[PDB]
């Protein structure tokens, strides 16, 4: 019965394997967008990223101008 | 059995990238919240 | 009298400008400290 129950379960067992083709067609299609998606956010997490640096910057220079000034 | 083993290779990087990807949105979101609640905070003791 | 002058400090100090700078320096670090954070608000909310 482990054999009758492992032999059923093997995904793609009573699956033809063209429509695998084509699923892991698509599949590497949607990766290319999703990694593509990625560098896109990557790239504005680092644009507001250094927009924070900017603004930590004039920020310390305030600080150091304004605790100097007296 | 080849193609077997390229689906279960596939669907293991997938869902490891998936999970990576989906961990920095998550740091993300919270640092932002995190600069938020602090905007906010000092706001107050304006 | 001459005693009780002379063991505390801080009485002979108490027995007229430097308030008028400490006053002026205290609001203008405030209004910096106003001005950045304003300025820090206006960045934040993108």
């Amino acid at each position: 019965r482990q054999i009758n129950k492992l032999i059923d379960s093997l995904p793609g067992v009573d699956v033809s394997a063209e429509e695998q083709l084509r699923k892991i067609d698509m599949l590497q299609k949607k990766l290319v967008e999703v990694e593509d998606e990625k560098i896109e956010a990557i790239k504005k997490k680092e644009k507001l990223l250094r927009h924070v640096d900017s603004l930590i910057e004039d920020f310390v220079d305030g600080i150091a101008n304004s605790k100097k000034s007296t | 059995q080849s193609r077997e083993s390229l689906i279960m290779l596939l669907e293991e990087q997938l869902e490891y990238k998936r999970g990576e990807i989906r961990e920095i949105e998550q740091v993300c979101k919270q640092v932002h919240d995190k600069l938020t609640s602090i905007q906010d905070t000092l706001r107050t003791g304006s | 009298c001459k005693s009780l002058i002379s063991e505390n400090e801080d009485t002979k100090d108490l027995l007229p400008s430097e308030w008028q700078d400490i006053i002026h320096q205290r609001e203008q670090e405030l209004q910096i400290k106003r001005d950045v954070l304003d300025d820090l608000y206006r960045k934040l909310q993108r």
